[PDB]
RNA sequence: UCAACUUCAUG
């Protein structure tokens, strides 16, 4: 939905964090460009965690409300659970 | 028939679709390992060599993966297969394949399981979600899965022939999901009862109780040796509690370095006098009971299952709720390591001398038993003379049985209390019961004083023979010995009739367990 | 001849019956073996009461 | 094996 | 800041036993000397067996096990012999090993007790401590055992077959004065053989400034090495381990510089 | 190969596709007899 | 089948260093010596001799895992002293003590015999 | 099956002492006195001879496979 | 006394149990008659005149301990253990490794475990004599310390001495026998034992067929590693199909016996027995005679194990935490009685209801031999040499090696064989 | 074994001296499989004539 | 290198 009228929680849920980190890791392992400057990190999951901490993962989560509507929350917009 | 193929357990719907046999799974016996962390699990080399994880060849890992490919399936840290972009699986086990050893970005090297891999660990039955938890792999010699002892309680696992299943995630996405949703440090506190699932257990619990007593004083070398096993140590030796005449630290002073951050907790030891809180010495507590942790420092107290165990408000629970799950993982591991080395120093044992009581104690137990048997005889005589009158809601038979049971239970309790008074500070039965590591005061009492009444189906031993319990007893004997009361202790040794009656009670318990499993399983399936 | 009845070992109709331990050793049979089982298709089967 | 109120 | 000077007094010396006392030494040094007695004194024992014919009741690897556990005289040449890994020659040679042979057949009716005496060594200095005998197997008539074995130098850390000693008795503070062991009821406890206390006094008075010293050892030989030379070899081997450690440490310090 | 007899303990040589019956005793249980190649056992 | 070979307990595999020295950043003038293929025999001896030294502020040893074969010795010394020097001096002192023990044990042997 | 070489706990050779033990038992010596005469002192070594069951004699009754 | 004296002279007196029955001294009573009979457990305690409970005893038990069966009769001091623990010990004693029969060499039985050095118990029940437990024992007496040493005995596991294990302690042999029958089903289709040929036989495997002899059967004395070809059988194909038998994976044994016979049908039948010597590992399962078992947590060498003043290091260290909840006091009494018996030279009597063997009497006997009354001993820590502050309970206890071993249970799967119907990974 | 009734499995008083109280399998067959006591004998049968 | 069935063991 629009930036206004977003009713879902601003905090990123544990499941969203898990799936975002896994997806970003798989992309990084598939030669995807890395947003953050890795400090000698060669593990895709560690690089994904580092990007999540810096809020530079280029993914927007589409949360489906039970009525069928959807809200698009950017990973940057969401507050990191940890 | 087609219906039978699809119908029940072992049918397609339930036996092949809802659950199914899976690849990348390993089962073996579990043995303890105090040295491993909570999340670490110990994997034999053969299990790790069979199971594989596919890693996409990237520019940053191409050299390492090509080395692994060169090693091959034979050398352990190697690769079993190379999956090309087309999907063709070059096989590294069968023949050198020198032209096909080359790796380019996009290829998938099926490397062997290595240290640091995340694996799900499971024990059957998976009653709750803590029965499947994510563990970080450490490869150790020999053929058993090795897990930390704080993790035994969630799995309901003891190392007496138990086996555990291991499932290896095969994708980075599912590996991250497992790591975040199911890692062992993240599972410490259960949502079922808002209590920690794991706590200090077995040897470490008893040794913590002993370590945190006021008496424990540690010299310089022992202090250094124990600080060697504290991973979170800042490298600074605390100033000893007793500087002169000789520098001596205290067990509490060293345990204060284990407690992370600044954690505030107040608990009470199991042997806390109820009078102390009301009366004077509230904050002095002559027995060193109570437990006060201020600013992450154990100011006073002796730790037991109430402080370091699986209960709400414990030091473990407060650490999880305040410092986080990673620091709590370190907390568990450090407790186990340094307290297990101090236990190497102090030592622990169980012997016959623990079961033996004073001669006066044995005399008092015998006198209590004699008085109880005499009171039961008096009750039986009242009933025979028809003096007894039924209790409201009960028949004369039921009220007589209740009176006799009350007399016998009160005598049993009094003998147990005498036995427990007999116990010394050095007694090791008492040590394990006080720490909460194992045993109960009931067990101590049965060991030392009186095994107690043997009851089947909620009643004393029934008249299985015609109007008598065993052929050795006369007909219509309702006295304590006839109907099952065992006055001898386990140490003393049960007499033959007491032995048979004790066997009857044990058989009832075993039948209860065996029958229970299936009904509870059906209920759980229905609820889920 | 109407049939063949399996013979319980060390029973009265077994060949091992009434043989001293030396004779049992000559036949490669243990003196301590209790008997009480049948050899059917080469496997020892015990009737359970 | 203890009493009527305990365990068998 | 320097090592203490230890003193030794030997109380008993018999072909099977050495009872001695070491004074003015640390507990760690004493315990590690005992540890080296058990595990790090080199000895000679059979580690390669090739059984040409075994018709005995015991299977081949049972026979090999029993042969390995048989002690062999290793008094002098164990220091001369090299480890098989060190020796340049492939497999085994006179410098790295000693060859034994067993060829026994029970032709007679009476049971033949194959003993360690039947093992015949190619070098006279190593013999199976025969100079009864260890029983390898009993052979019924018509049963034969033929085998060749090679005995190599090794120490008890590899395998217990290479333990040079039977029981190392180590005691310190015979009367509990450092309170390293706290007796719940001191009187019930038997006095030590080295105890100097009167019969009335169960424990010596607590010595706050005391340190474990005056360690008492009883080293029993398995017969392969003389009990004196077990102790001498242990001291020398511990010194050699420390010297190798020092050499590697010096090399790594130089590398860091 | 050469098969040792179960009962009379006399080696008899039986060709392939030949009935397993020892000459001079008739016993029908033979044993294959130990191999010529030798296996090394570590005494451990 | 997963049983490690016995020689692994004391034999260095190719490319393994007997001693590796890593400084400890948490504290000034501290070091951590990792000895491979060694056990409590050497560790306890060295820790005790280091404790005897007055300029050694901390000395400890640990076996990180019983199944594996390694010894970690943390040594912290006072300023104007080096932990590496303390380790070398400990080793030399232990060597001297053992040599004196050998000489006196030989003399005791020769006197118990022959009189 | 046969007397073990070396006591399990300590390693003193007990394999050479079984025939002497049996002979001393035939003489008149009680089990404890025979064990003392053989020189077995620690209860670990005395367990080896005292609890040993010699099955090799029963196994030798069966005829050898090859004669 | 006349009957007992004649039975005591049983042989060369031609007096037996049947003469005892014929005299009218003993009588067989079934349950229905047991309902109508007044019994005395013991003659002296019950028949003799006292405060008169019953003066109409019609029968007397020969001995109470006979109420137990074969497996529970081996339990020493069973009246001092909790009842479920005796059931557990019955179950586990059915699983202990020993010499199962003396003719084990002749028999070719699949899955036969035989122990190297079985020992008779130092603490034994009298009824064991009639179970032939002395003749064919299962288990070894072992110096056992009940102590918490390094945490590897925690829960129910057991620390073991590696040196003792290296000297023969609980070493076993596992024999696996494989049967294969050549048979002719079709008139032109037959199975023949032969060494398969790569070209002649269509079906083959990577597995080495060289070890097969000319007849197609491995000769005894040949080491066979997992997946090698024990028996080579080829079927004529109406060129040939390979039905050769292979070793069970990870068997890793040496061939013991190869027998070639003719079955009832007249076809050639071959049985091949493989020896695998199994040394105790740190997964194998060991249990006492009192219903408490455990896997080997770790193995420490004699230098590492705690030692007494005399130099004795425990063969087995069990966690103290096992004892309290299970209340198997018979274990502690058996350690004390074993210590007394081993020092005395006798064999201890652990009959269930002796009434002449108190724990106090055993303690007083142990005091005479120079040890602590209750069996505790001052142990010295193996690693540091310092005396352990808590004196530790040590004694000779009989331990059994159960058939459950880790090598048989370890398993792993990675894209292996798959079923036809479900196309899902297989089972087993 | 499927029946969960805890009546047929329990150690009856009449089992004294004739079936071992301790020795029973554990699982679905607790108390349903039993073992003879050491001195127990089972009648072989006789003619009532 | 099949599948059904049974029984026996392990938690
Ligand atoms: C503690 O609970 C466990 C589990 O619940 C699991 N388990 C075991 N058998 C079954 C079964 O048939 N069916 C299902 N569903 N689960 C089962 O085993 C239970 C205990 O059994 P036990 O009581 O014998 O454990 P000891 O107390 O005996 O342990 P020692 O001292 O021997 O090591
Ligand atoms: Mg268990
Ligand atoms: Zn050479
Ligand atoms: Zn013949
Ligand atoms: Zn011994």
């Amino acid at each position: 939905q629009a930036n206004q009228k977003r009713i879902t929680t601003p905090y990123m849920t544990k499941y969203e964090r898990a799936r975002v980190l896994g997806t970003r890791a798989l992309q990084i392992a598939m030669c995807a460009p890395v947003m953050v400057e890795l400090e000698g990190e060669t593990d895709p999951l560690l690089i994904a965690m580092k990007e999540l901490k810096a809020r530079k993962i280029p993914i927007i989560i589409r949360r489906y409300l039970p009525d069928g509507s959807y809200e698009d929350w950017g990973v940057d917009e969401l507050i990191i659970s940890d | 028939s087609l219906k039978q193929r699809l119908k029940g357990k072992e049918g397609r719907v339930r036996g092949n679709l809802m659950g199914k046999r899976v690849d990348f799974s390993a089962r073996t016996v579990i043995t303890p390992d105090p040295n491993l962390s909570i999340d670490q699990v110990g994997v034999p080399r053969s299990i790790a060599a069979n199971m594989t994880f596919a890693e996409i060849v990237t520019p940053f890992n191409i050299d390492r993966l090509q080395e692994l490919v060169r090693r091959g399936n034979s050398q352990y840290p190697g690769a079993k297969y190379i999956i090309r972009d087309n999907g063709d699986r070059i096989d590294l086990r069968f023949h050198p394949k020198p032209s096909d050893l080359h790796l380019q970005t996009g290829y998938k090297v099926e490397r062997h399981m290595c240290d640091g891999d995340i694996v799900i660990f499971n024990r059957q039955p998976t009653l709750h979600k803590m029965s499947m938890m994510g563990h970080r792999v450490r490869i150790l010699p020999w053929s058993t899965f090795r897990l930390n002892l704080s993790v035994t309680t969630p799995y309901n696992a003891d190392f007496d022939g138990d086996e555990m299943n291991l499932h290896l995630p095969q994708s980075l996405e599912t590996r991250a999901e497992i790591q975040e949703l199911a890692m062992v440090p993240r599972m410490i506190v259960t949502p079922q009862s808002n209590r920690p699932v794991m706590g200090i257990v077995q040897d470490t619990l008893t040794a913590v109780r002993k370590f945190t007593k006021r008496d424990v004083f540690l010299e310089r070398g022992e202090v250094m040796n124990l600080l060697m096993f504290l991973s979170t140590w800042d490298g600074k030796v605390p100033q000893p509690a007793i500087l002169k005449p000789r520098p001596l630290w205290t067990g509490k002073q060293i345990f204060s370095l284990i407690i992370p951050g600044h954690i505030n907790c107040i608990r009470t030891h199991s042997t806390h006098p109820d009078d102390e809180d009301s009366g004077p010495y509230k904050h002095i507590s002559p027995g060193d009971t109570k437990v006060v942790v201020e600013n992450g420092e154990l100011i006073m107290g002796i730790l037991c299952k109430k402080s370091l165990g699986t209960s709400a408000g414990s030091l473990v629970h407060i650490s999880y709720l305040e410092m986080g799950h990673d620091i709590t993982r370190l907390f568990y591991s450090n407790i186990q390591t340094v307290i297990n080395n101090w236990l190497l120093i102090e030592g622990h044992t169980i012997g016959i001398g623990d079961s033996i009581a004073d001669s006066k104690t044995y005399q008092d137990i015998q006198n209590t038993i004699k008085k109880a048997k005499q009171d039961v005889i008096e009750v039986i005589e009242k009933a025979h003379n028809n003096e007894l009158e039924p209790t409201p809601g009960n028949t004369l038979r039921q009220t007589f049985e209740n009176q006799v049971n009350r007399i016998l239970n009160d005598a049993r309790d009094k003998t147990g209390s005498s036995a427990q008074k007999s116990l010394s500070e050095y007694n090791n039965f008492k040590s394990m019961v006080v720490s909460g590591a194992k045993g109960s005061k009931i067990n101590i009492s049965q060991v030392i004083a009186v095994v107690g009444q043997q009851n089947v189906e909620g009643k004393r031993i029934p008249f299985g023979f015609k109007h008598r319990t065993l052929p050795h007893f006369i007909k219509d004997d309702y006295g304590p010995e006839s109907r099952g009361f065992v006055e001898n202790s386990y140490l003393a040794g049960l007499t033959p009739t007491e032995f048979f009656f004790h066997a009857m009670g044990g058989r009832e318990g075993l039948i209860d367990t065996a029958v229970k499993t299936a009904e509870t399983g059906y209920i759980q399936r229905r609820l889920i | 001849f109407i049939g063949k009845i399996p013979i319980m070992l060390r029973s009265t109709y077994c060949l091992l019956n009434g043989l001293t331990d030396r004779d049992l050793c000559e036949l490669n049979e243990c003196p301590l073996d209790p008997g009480g089982y049948f050899i059917i298709n080469g496997s020892e089967k015990v009737l359970i009461a | 094996i203890w009493g009527i109120g305990c365990n068998p | 800041p320097y090592a203490n000077q230890p003193t030794v007094r030997i109380t008993e010396l018999t072909d099977e036993n050495v009872k001695f006392i070491i004074e003015n030494t640390d507990l760690a040094v004493a315990n590690s000397i005992r540890r080296v007695f058990i595990a790090e004194v080199p000895i000679i024992a059979i580690d390669w067996v090739q059984i040409d014919a075994n018709s005995s009741v015991l299977h081949d690897e049972f026979i090999a096990h029993r042969l390995g556990l048989i002690p062999l005289t290793s008094d002098d040449i164990v220091d001369k012999l090299q480890y098989s890994r060190d020796c340049t020659c492939e497999e085994f040679c006179p410098e790295c090993s000693v060859e034994f042979t067993l060829d026994v057949r029970c032709n007679e009716d009476q049971t033949r007790h194959v003993t360690s005496r039947d093992l015949i060594s190619n070098s006279p200095r190593v013999i199976p401590v025969t100079s009864d005998d260890i029983l390898i197997v009993k052979l019924r008539k018509g049963q034969e055992l033929r085998l060749r074995a090679y005995a190599k130098k090794g120490f008890g850390k590899e395998h217990a077959k290479w333990n040079p000693t039977a029981g190392v008795a180590f005691e310190y503070d015979p009367d509990n004065a450092l309170r390293h062991t706290v007796y719940p009821k001191p009187e019930e406890w038997p006095k030590s053989e080295y105890s100097e206390l009167d019969e009335d006094e169960s424990q010596a008075p607590y010595d706050p400034n005391g340190k474990p010293e005056r360690f008492y050892y009883n080293v029993e030989s398995c017969g392969s090495l003389r009990p004196e030379t077990i102790v001498l070899s242990a001291l020398s081997g511990l010194k050699k381990k420390l010297s190798d450690l020092q050499t590697q440490l010096s090399h790594e310090i130089q590398s860091d510089v | 190969m050469i098969y040792i007899c179960g009962e009379c303990h006399t080696e008899n040589e039986i060709k392939s596709r030949d009935p397993i019956r020892c000459r001079e005793c008739g016993y029908r249980i033979m044993y294959k007899k130990r191999t010529k190649r030798l296996v090394v056992f570590d005494a451990r | 089948m997963n049983a490690p070979p016995a020689f692994e307990s004391f034999l260095l595999f190719e490319g393994e260093k007997k001693i590796t020295i890593n400084k400890d950043t948490k504290v000034p003038n501290a070091c951590l010596f990792t000895i491979n293929k060694e056990d409590h025999t050497l560790g306890n001896i060295i820790k005790s001799q280091l404790l005897k030294d007055p300029q050694v502020l901390f000395a400890g040893y640990k076996v990180p895992h019983p199944l594996e074969h390694k010894i970690i010795i943390r040594v912290q010394t006072t300023p104007d002293y080096s932990p590496q020097e303390a380790f070398t001096n400990a080793i030399t002192d232990l060597i001297s003590e053992l040599s004196l023990l050998e000489e006196r044990f030989r003399v005791a042997i020769k006197d118990k015999q022959e009189g | 099956m046969i007397i073990p070489v070396r006591c399990f706990t300590c390693g003193k050779i007990v394999g050479n002492k079984w025939e002497a033990y049996l002979g001393l038992l035939q003489a008149e010596y009680t089990e404890g006195d025979a064990l003392d005469a053989l020189g077995l002192k620690r209860y670990c070594c005395r367990r080896m001879l005292l609890a040993h069951v010699d099955l090799i004699e029963k196994l030798l009754n069966y005829a050898p496979l090859e004669k | 006394k006349r009957h007992i004296d004649q039975l005591k002279e049983r042989e060369y007196n031609n007096y037996s149990w049947q003469d005892l029955v014929a005299s009218g001294v003993v009588e067989y009573i079934d349950t229905l008659e047991e309902e109508t009979v007044m019994l005395a457990m013991t003659p002296d305690d019950l028949q003799e005149k006292e405060v008169a409970y019953c003066s109409t005893y019609t029968h007397c038990e020969i001995h109470p301990s006979m109420i137990l069966g074969v497996c529970a009769s081996i339990i020493p001091f069973p009246d001092h253990n909790q009842s479920p623990r005796n059931t557990y010990q019955s179950a586990m004693g059915k699983q202990a490794m020993g010499v199962y029969i003396t003719n084990f060499h002749v028999r070719m039985d699949t899955l036969a475990h035989v122990l190297y050095y079985p020992q008779k118990p130092l603490v034994t029940t009298r009824s064991m004599e009639y179970l032939r437990f002395r003749e064919l024992p299962a288990g070894i007496n072992s110096i056992v310390a009940i102590a918490s040493y390094t945490g590897y005995n925690q829960e129910d596991s057991v620390i073991m001495n590696r040196s003792a294990v290296d000297r023969g302690f609980f070493r076993s042999v596992f024999y696996r026998s494989y049967k294969e029958q050549e048979s002719k089903k079709g008139f032109d289709q037959e199975e023949v034992f032969e060494k398969p040929t790569r070209e002649t036989c269509q079906g083959m495997r990577h597995a080495i067929y060289d070890k097969l002899d000319d007849d197609g059967l491995i000769a005894p004395g040949v080491r066979v590693s997992g997946d090698d070809v024990i028996i080579g059988k080829t079927v004529t194909l109406p060129t040939k199909r390979d039905c050769s038998t292979f070793l069970r994976t990870s068997e890793t044994g040496i061939v013991d016996q190869v027998m070639v016979t003719l079955n009832q049908e007249g076809y050639k039948f071959c049985k091949i027995r493989v020896r695998s010597v199994r040394i105790p590992q740190i997964g194998d399962k060991f249990a006492s005679r009192h219903g408490q078992k455990g896997t080997c947590g770790i193995q420490y060498r004699q230098e590492d194990m705690p030692f007494t003043c005399e130099g004795i290091t425990p063969d087995i260290i069990i966690n103290p935490h096992a004892i309290p909840s299970r209340m198997t006091i018979g274990h502690l009494i058996e350690c004390l009685q074993g210590k007394v018996s081993a020092n005395k030279g006798e064999i201890g009597d652990a009959t269930p209801f002796n009434d002449a063997v108190n724990v106090q009497k055993i303690s007083n006997l142990l005091s005479d031999y120079g040890y602590h009354l209750r069996g505790n001993e001052v142990l010295y820590n193996g690693f540091t040499g310092r005396k352990i502050t808590s004196q530790i309970f040590i004694g000779p206890t009989y331990y059994q090696r159960l058939k459950h071993m880790v090598d048989d249970k370890i398993h792993s799967r990675a894209r292996g064989p798959i079923q036809i119907l479900n196309r899902q990974p297989m089972e087993g | 074994r499927d029946g969960k009734l805890a009546k047929p499995r329990q150690l009856h008083n009449t089992l004294w001296g004739m079936v071992c109280p301790a020795e029973t399998p554990e699982g679905h067959a607790v108390g349903l499989v039993k073992n003879l006591a050491l001195m127990a004998y089972i009648s072989v049968g006789s003619q009532p004539s």
